[PDB]
């Protein structure tokens, strides 16, 4: 996941 | 969205809920109705569910809680991610959807006005955010639509607080320095719109940022402006 996602599963 | 409030029937009709369905149904991603089969959204959100199989799209909704099997949704025919989208970096982080069958208009269902490829140097005073995403780190999705009013920050500002990753010009950033107002997971696609004589207009897409509200650490949004050729390229007839 990137670092600074906002995607839920993240 | 962290510091909002809960919005009213009819302020942001053009905002959508991009939900997915395997076992259970859950809401991911927002995202904005700009023509009557014409979704725009993050490229991020299609990260691992690139298939329109599994999407369910909810407009003219307020309230997730609201939502039951009857509740109407549309379905993607097509997913259009930019070509040079890149997951670790997050540059060009944008994605249109056309829908399966157009939506009526109505108050609670339009689309929002897009900029224009000039608007990259516009300055807009009165901005604000929108979703269903987490109200603070480490929370949960809800129900009620949150809006938050955020000022927009300068890319030399947005650099500053991001020296492990590059912010560029087709990137807006938007925060409080003391922090406390922000998107969240869950607000991911969603749209950063500004108010400007009596009209509003989509200047971002809700992108990337450090935690959720903390001091000095504004989010980062796709800026809308600077990817207008490409979304009048991809939605033409």
């Amino acid at each position: 996941c990137p670092a600074y996602s906002x995607y839920l599963d993240c | 969205i962290v510091g909002g409030t809960n919005s009213s029937w009819g302020e942001w009709p053009w905002q959508v809920s991009l939900q997915v369905k395997l076992t259970a149904q859950r809401h991911l991603c927002g995202g904005s109705l700009i023509g009557h089969q014409w979704v725009l959204t993050a490229a991020h959100c299609f990260d691992g569910l690139p298939l329109q199989d599994v999407w369910r799209i909810y407009s003219g909704i307020l309230n997730l809680s609201d939502i039951t099997k009857d509740t109407p949704f549309s379905q993607i025919k097509e997913i259009i991610i930019h070509q040079n989208y890149k997951v670790s970096e997050g540059n060009h982080d944008i994605a249109l959807i056309k829908l399966q069958a157009p939506l009526n208009y109505t108050e609670f269902q339009k689309p929002i006005s897009l900029p224009s490829k000039g608007d990259t140097s516009t300055i807009y005073t009165n901005c604000w955010v929108t979703g269903w995403g987490f109200s603070k780190e480490k929370g949960e999705i809800q129900n009620i639509l949150q809006k938050v009013n955020i000022p927009l920050v300068t890319n030399e500002e947005c650099q500053k607080r991001y020296q492990d990753y590059k912010i560029t010009q087709r990137m807006v950033c938007a925060g409080y320095k003391e922090g406390g107002k922000d998107a969240c997971k869950g607000d991911s696609g969603g749209p950063l719109v500004c108010k400007h004589n009596g009209m509003w207009r989509l200047v971002g897409i809700t992108s990337w940022g450090e935690g959720c509200a903390r001091r000095e650490q504004p989010g980062v949004y796709t800026k809308v402006a600077e990817y207008m050729d490409w979304i009048l390229e991809k939605t033409q007839s």
